[PDB]
């Protein structure tokens, strides 16, 4: 399958300078023209960039034509967008994309958050029983800067009865819920562990959900 | 550059109805010789990346739902869905390549299932949190529909209104339900100050409310 694995994402001060990279593989990345996809965090999809197969031709919109710059490394293999100047407004989601109909495909995309806010890793809280037929557990990651925050339980073996729901922003700094539900006779007979994961401090938690106390 | 636009903003359709989403081009982006009009239609599903679904205003991209499919050629195109599935789920962006690329503002499609009840979930803090002078109580209104309801909470008999922040997912993939959880977040100390804590939760769904609380460890 094909591949584009963008990175170099991440916060980083207004008026800041970013470097973001891409790898292609998969295909031919020299024969085809690659561009940059960027997507705010309200939705919107903008196109910001496309550098031709050889390289020797860039196209901007009006717009970004100054604070961004496209190049690629045909013998690299990679994807490259250099952006000056970071305005706040240039927070976004920032795609790899490949346009051709024979090649037409996306990366995951790489984050980019355009703050003056600290990183702060988050705080993983089990959220346990109380005092049926289902067991629905919790996991609330608290306090942590910037997005992203990926949760999975059991190494994702339970895929599905999980709801992750979106972070709220309160102080310059996120906090999210995840729920999951597993019938009654699974947990806590089998153990159920809510695993966290924060990119911008690289932090990796797993929090076993335990009867609490008594 | 050449301005795309889309409306409407949102759309809602049964399982199985069909739907149609119009994107208008500031300029023709039709090629005069082959009749081609440089239209695609991506398609973007909660957590994912836009994926292209159809390109040059008609056409099919391989491995695509035939029940979608596109129309349209110049400045007016129209993406149209015979048999809208749960799993369609997604904002429909339309782009033109005709001169450079621009995207248009996207429709929101999104589906209308039957009635349902949230089960709700209240967590009293963890003794971690605690350790640390927090006090999150979390309550979890898990897969309704619609996505319209009420949670307030009522510490003591007394309802809080302050120190409470509320958070719904996007429509799931499967049974087109929603979720939300409520959160009640009090210093270690304001919380202690008191043992009743309740999630009141009223849906359309019924008219008593749904009431899960707590005393304060009781244990």
């Amino acid at each position: 399958e094909v591949q584009l694995v963008e990175s170099g994402g991440g916060l980083v001060k207004p008026g800041g300078s970013l470097k973001l990279s891409c790898a292609a593989s998969g295909f031919t990345f020299s024969s085809y023209a690659m561009s940059w996809v960027r997507q705010s965090p309200e939705k919107r999809l903008e196109w910001v960039a496309e550098v031709s197969s050889d390289g020797s031709y860039a196209y901007y919109p009006d717009t970004l034509t100054g604070r961004f710059t496209i190049s690629r490394d045909n013998a690299k293999n990679t994807l490259y967008l250099e952006m000056t100047s970071l305005r706040s407004e240039d927070t976004a989601m920032y795609y790899c994309a490949s346009f051709n109909w024979d090649v037409a495909y996306w990366g995951q995309g790489t984050l980019v958050t355009v703050s003056a806010a600290k990183t702060t890793p988050p705080s993983v809280y089990p959220l346990a029983p109380g005092s049926n037929s289902m067991v629905t557990l919790g996991c609330l990651v608290k306090g942590y800067f910037p997005e992203p925050v990926t949760v999975t339980w059991n190494s994702g073996s339970l895929s599905s009865g999980v709801h992750t729901f979106p972070a709220v922003l309160q102080s310059d700094l996120y906090t999210l819920s995840s729920s999951v539900t597993v019938p009654s006779s699974p947990r806590p007979s089998e153990t159920v562990t809510c695993n966290v994961a924060h990119p911008a401090s690289s932090t990796k938690v797993d929090k076993k959900i335990v009867p609490r106390d008594c | 550059d050449i301005v795309m636009t889309q409306s409407p903003s949102s759309l809602a359709v049964s399982v199985g109805e069909k739907v149609t989403m119009s994107c208008r081009s500031s300029q023709s982006l039709l090629n005069t010789r082959t009749r081609k009009s440089y239209l695609a239609w991506f398609q973007q599903k909660p957590g994912q990346s836009p994926k292209m679904l159809i390109y040059w205003a008609s056409t099919r991209e391989s491995g695509v739902p035939d029940r979608f499919t596109g129309s349209g050629s110049g400045t007016d195109f129209t993406l149209t869905i015979s048999s809208v599935q749960a799993e369609d789920l997604a904002v429909y962006y339309c782009k033109q390549s005709y001169s450079l690329y621009t995207f248009g503002g996207g429709t929101k499609l999104e589906i209308k299932r039957a009635d349902a009840a949230p089960t709700v979930s209240i967590f009293p803090p963890s003794s971690e949190q605690l350790t640390s002078g927090g006090a999150s109580v979390v309550c979890f209104l898990n897969n309704f529909y619609p996505k319209d309801i009420n949670v307030k909470w009522k510490i003591d008999g007394s309802e809080r209104q302050n120190g409470v922040l509320n958070s719904w997912t996007d429509q799931d993939s499967k049974d087109s339900t929603y979720s939300m959880s409520s959160t009640l977040t009090l210093t270690k100390d304001e919380y202690e100050r008191h043992n009743s804590y309740t999630c009141e939760a009223t849906h359309k769904t019924s008219t008593s409310p749904i009431v899960k609380s707590f005393n304060r460890n009781e244990c």
